[PDB]
């Protein structure tokens, strides 16, 4: 049941997924929105999914928290279906220019 | 069997394969002959040179298009990187693991590479790139037996 | 009651609101009130004894004013109270909920969605407390806030 | 009274079936990867 | 297993947190990120 499995190498940057956004849920520059919230106490920006907010838990309520669904990075369509129905994540790596 | 066309898969109307029959790379005279019968691929590279901006990866992939061995005769290599790569993410001889297209006669075959979401008139990520990329370079690493 | 509508199974309410219905339902069911905004209006107007005293209609102006540092119409309900001159105005919780009301109408959707969290939170406080001391049936040991939920 | 679902697995035959099929009249292989062979 | 590896790439959420971002409650990382332009996250996902 293990065939080899042809990996994929993915960039995603930040900017470009909450800028395209649909107008419903708030598309944002994301250094002025940060620099924004850094700049202030407490706001959001983005949709209940893709917000970029400060968290809410004990320790961390001055920790900005970013937060991108997957859903809309439509990973699926950057190749052909039926290529592989099943798709996983090897790794994550971050880059913070 | 060498032309460049676009793709007749369900998925696939849009990514544009182009496909190189071996037996016209003419593999079997860059050396003697009798220096060995049998020469099989190593592996191969794919190079993409083009300008591919920041943050932006090449989306392609090696079929094979006919009878060999290795798994299923199915064994894509997906082009991301676009520089001097291969499917694998860390890439290491000796591993234990065939590497795709190890045994592939180097004559008999056909070797197709396919870029996903090209044509530009149904809007596609990788038409503008497609545009600006000069040349596809492949490297294959075949051992003479 | 509950109707299975796909509204009802789809758009996404924040809860502590959904619970707040339940509270100012259960408040109205005893003492028999003309409208909910005479539950908030009246029981939030004057219940001492604990900060079930707090008015509603007073959070959501305050709200407004929390909205800015400091038409001209609304200015006319903001200063048709008097918080920071004449003392308090003391107008009626109706004017409250023209004020208040009007004043959210010319404002934005991040801070409309920020004024129902704080507006829903401490309301949520109130509603609960004041159900806590009465309209809790003393059949059931009631006491703290948990012991409702 | 709420109504049954559509069942896919079973209609995943059919639509498998067409999708192979489809992938031999077009001479694509098993998945999409196409093939020439001789 | 490396971490994430074996998320299904389209269900779940994936979130970023910087610590100590707040200025106003004095935090260490307010100035930087002030200056941090954007975030560039490097997916590898196999597809099997």
């Amino acid at each position: 049941r293990d065939k080899r499995a042809l990996e994929v190498e993915r960039t995603v940057s930040l900017a470009e997924v909450y800028a395209g956004l649909p107008k419903d849920n708030g598309p944002f520059s994301l250094a002025q929105e940060i620099d924004k919230l850094v700049s202030q106490g407490s706001g959001s920006a983005g949709s209940g999914n893709n917000n970029l907010a400060f968290g809410a838990g004990t320790d961390t309520k001055t920790s900005l928290q970013a937060s991108v669904s997957f859903a809309d990075l439509k990973i699926r369509e950057d190749y052909p279906a039926s290529l592989g129905k099943i798709r996983r994540i090897k790794q994550i790596s971050v880059t913070l220019p | 069997n060498n032309n460049l066309a676009f793709g007749a898969g369900t998925d696939t109307k849009t990514s544009l394969q182009a496909s190189v029959s071996f037996a016209d790379l003419k593999i079997r005279e860059d050396y003697p002959a009798s220096l060995g019968k049998i020469r099989r691929i190593k592996q191969i590279s794919v190079t993409l040179p083009a300008l591919l901006g920041p943050y932006q990866d090449v989306q392609a992939i090696l079929s094979y298009g006919d009878k060999a061995g290795l798994a299923n005769g199915c064994e894509a290599l997906a082009v991301s990187h676009g520089m001097n790569d291969s499917g694998q993410f860390q890439l290491d001889f000796n591993d234990g693991k065939f590497l795709p297209f190890e045994g592939i006669a180097i004559d008999q075959g056909t070797l197709t590479l396919s870029f996903p979401n090209a044509s530009m008139p149904e809007k596609g990520k990788q038409a503008t790139m497609l545009k600006t990329l000069n040349d596809i370079i492949l490297h294959i690493r075949y051992t003479i037996k | 009651s509950m109707a299975l509508s796909q509204q009802n199974m789809d758009i996404e309410l924040s809860t502590l609101s959904l619970s707040n219905e339940l509270l100012l339902e259960s408040i109205k069911t005893e003492s028999k009130l003309e409208n909910y905004t005479k539950v908030m209006e009246m029981l939030s107007t004057f219940r001492p004894s604990g900060a079930t005293p707090y008015h509603d209609a007073y959070e959501n102006v305050r709200e407004v004013i929390q909205l800015q540092d400091p038409a001209p119409q609304g200015v006319s309900a903001l200063v048709g109270l008097d918080y920071i001159q004449s003392m308090k105005e003391t107008p009626t919780y109706a004017q409250w909920e023209n004020a208040a009301g009007v004043l959210t109408a010319g404002l934005n959707s991040q801070q409309a969605n920020t004024l129902h969290a704080f507006l829903d939170e401490s309301r949520s406080a109130a509603l609960s407390t004041y159900y806590i001391r009465q309209v809790a049936k003393a059949a059931a040991a009631i006491k703290s806030r948990d012991d409702l939920y | 009274l709420f109504l049954p679902q559509i069942n896919e697995v079973m209609m995943n035959y059919w639509q498998t079936l067409a999708q192979r099929v489809y992938n031999l009249r077009h001479n694509l292989s098993i998945d999409g990867q196409p093939l020439y062979l001789p």
